[PDB]
DNA sequence: ATCAATATCCACCTGCAGATACTACCAAAAGTGTATTTGGAAACTGCTCCATCAAAAGGCATGTTCAGCTGGATTCCAGCTGAACATGCCTTTTGATGGAGCAGTTTCCAAATACACTTTTGGTAGTATCTGCAGGTGGATATTGAT
């Protein structure tokens, strides 16, 4: 279950181009995959905590918004 | 045949992707990754579509910010190539590793 | 019969005031709702803290004024303070 | 009885004073709430909304459009010092980034 | 001339439990008071938020448990949860 | 009134603060730079502190006002209450 | 003919000395005068407790020490041992303060 | 943790330095209290490897 | 400077998803009036600690000299990253189906609050008391730098 190679190398290069980067080493891709997986599990842990506290089975957008806000990464647009 | 010098298409892509607002990761792979990660905290969860959309927006914003910081750390050492030690320095200074 | 209150119509009134002939999309209106809610909670939390520090049991105009001064910077703080003061005097004198 | 002229009209505002009063009561912030606190808070909120909307509308009319989208809100926020420093830690969905390339990366 | 409550004697009891013959200075005791107050406010604020999200009007043991899980990491969360659960069962069964 | 006291943060004091931070060699242009930084920091806290003091209608700045300002800037401080 | 340590020896010795201790590193009176000057620029005729100025001193020293650590990291990144102002600026920019 | 530190430095009475040494040396405590300043605490003895001689 | 080849930008067209009105209505949400309580503003006062002074004395800061070592510039080279093609795999759309799980309704019952006494217990002042610890002394130890 390599769903982490779902984040292809051209995708990471696009993300880098948006950040203004002009040249990319060949060892950068594994590093960004690790960073992204860390961030994602950090957020999803608290989202699932918020969910199971309310005795639900469906993760809602508000649970993700709260989990993000508690990390100090407020997100506008999904508050409905 | 016509060939651009190494670096021209790079700045063209920079301008193109800084003029745009789209998402840069495909949606189905990210969805599969999110479900696989959530598989370890609790089994048989369901996700609304807006939940995965919010997760994708947040992840892309995070990564773009990290790449800006990495580019600064690279330029500081008088390079133009970003290397893993620049990412490590940026995250160490932000407090994400420390 | 479940409703869902929001600040859509008030944001639309303000927009028609400052830009008489420009419209707004639905996603931008959701962004504006999120913004209003966030700033409201910030100010109200700070005012509650201020009231607790001084062992007061009431939230008054002074708590809101001090919270505004503590939260907004410079230009924003000055102009918001002036606006709110004018509003309160207009309200009481009526 | 008399005409029930409300409160936001009394204060000369567009935002609702009664709704803000109810939200201050129910939100568990203090055990009493004055009369001028909702008026003050409504005035401040209306001022901030009008500021950000004027900036966003100028951006939208600059890109030859008539209808504001989240990109215009992001361009308005990030281009102003005090707004960018008030909202420095928020993410606007479908907003993008500011066009900016370092000088050393340009050719020549 | 009004009294000033603090957790000094309870911290001293805990210390005499884990280290029977070690003492503590006054500045370290002030640090410990600050620590207890800070962690208490963190947990209580998070539990209040949790209760507001679910439109509940009561703070119960589940809110405290979830706040503990949301605030402490790994080892700390596990052991604190076990300790509090044991305390509550010991209390109710008495 | 009092004016021009940023120079009371002498060069040896900054060198000591840098030694505790692990710094081995220090450029000659650092000192001036550092002073600027410090001033900014103080102005951000004292302002907040004073905003609390005038709210209580007091005239003396207490340690609790400083602790509240530091906390509201995300710089919590243990020891003074 | 007189004894002289080579450059960098007393510096490491001082590093150990000042990392082993807990005292304050700024004189009390100059710092107090500075704080009073700034406060006077904010509101006239103020007073201060002693613990207030002590708290300000502790907080400011902690801030500067952390900043110097981040600056050292940025300097070492560029293959140097001498810290220079551009390192302070890079650290304060990555942190998010300017 | 603080008492173990204090008994390690041949002392019988805990001071703020011992609290700082206990907090900064543990992962989960240092990550719970990562943004607090302890008065009279000092720092952790740590010198980069490149600054050492030879 | 030439120019040939690309990619970008501007004008025009248009079909369509999305903004805009309206009627309805309707639950609900705000304004009016009133009687009651209580929290907060006033006036007074007592004492705490904050600003001022001063004096002496030594510990820290300033300035100067000398040298060493580090940062910065120049050169050269190898290797690693970018640009272009040609496949071919995987994402996307969209159309439909079950179906499980979330949201609204009704009871009704266990649990939390308000109130009144009572015992205790934890906190402060005073006065007291050891005692661990900070500062000093001397000697041994370990490290550095020049041969």
């Amino acid at each position: 279950r390599d769903n982490i190679q779902g984040i292809t190398k051209p995708a990471i290069r696009r993300l880098a181009r948006r950040g203004g980067v002009k040249r990319i080493s060949g060892l950068i891709y594994e590093e960004t995959r690790g960073v992204l997986k860390v961030f994602l599990e950090n957020v999803i842990r608290d989202a699932v905590t918020y969910t199971e506290h309310a005795k639900r089975k469906t993760v809602t957008a508000m649970d993700v918004v709260y989990a993000l806000k508690r990390q100090g990464r407020t997100l506008y647009g999904f508050g409905g | 045949p016509h060939r651009y010098r190494p670096g021209t298409v790079a700045l063209r892509e920079i301008r193109r992707y800084q003029k745009s607002t789209e998402l840069l990761i495909r949606k189905l792979p990210f969805q599969r990754l999110v479900r696989e990660i959530a598989q370890d905290f609790k089994t048989d969860l369901r996700f609304q579509s807006s939940a995965v959309m919010a997760l994708q927006e947040a992840c892309e914003a995070y990564l773009v910010g990290l790449f800006e910081d990495t580019n600064l750390c690279a330029i500081h050492a008088k390079r133009v190539t970003i290397m893993p030690k620049d990412i490590q320095l940026a995250r160490r200074i932000r407090g994400e590793r420390a | 019969r479940s409703r869902k209150e929001s600040y859509s119509v008030y944001v639309y009134k303000v927009l028609k005031q400052v830009h008489p002939d420009t419209g707004i999309s639905s996603k931008a209106m959701g962004i504006m709702n999120s913004f209003v809610n966030d700033i409201f909670e910030r100010i109200a939390g700070e005012a509650s803290r201020l009231a607790h520090y001084n062992k007061r049991s009431t939230i008054t105009s002074r708590e809101i004024q001090t919270a505004v001064r503590l939260l907004l910077p410079g230009e924003l703080a000055k102009h918001a303070v002036s606006e709110g003061t004018k509003a309160v005097t207009k309200y009481t004198s009526a | 009885r008399a005409k029930a002229k409300t409160r936001s009209s009394r204060a000369g505002l567009q935002f609702p004073v009664g709704r803000v009063h109810r939200l201050l009561r129910k939100g568990n912030y203090s055990e009493r709430v004055g009369a001028g606190a909702p008026v003050y808070l409504a005035a401040v909120l209306e001022y901030l909304t009008a500021e950000i909307l004027e900036l966003a509308g100028n951006a939208a009319r600059d890109n030859k459009k008539t209808r504001i989208i989240p990109r215009h809100l992001q361009l308005a926020i990030r281009n102003d010092e005090e707004l960018n420093k008030l909202l420095g830690r928020v993410t606007i969905a479908q907003g993008g980034v500011l066009p900016n390339i370092q000088a050393v990366l340009l050719p020549k």
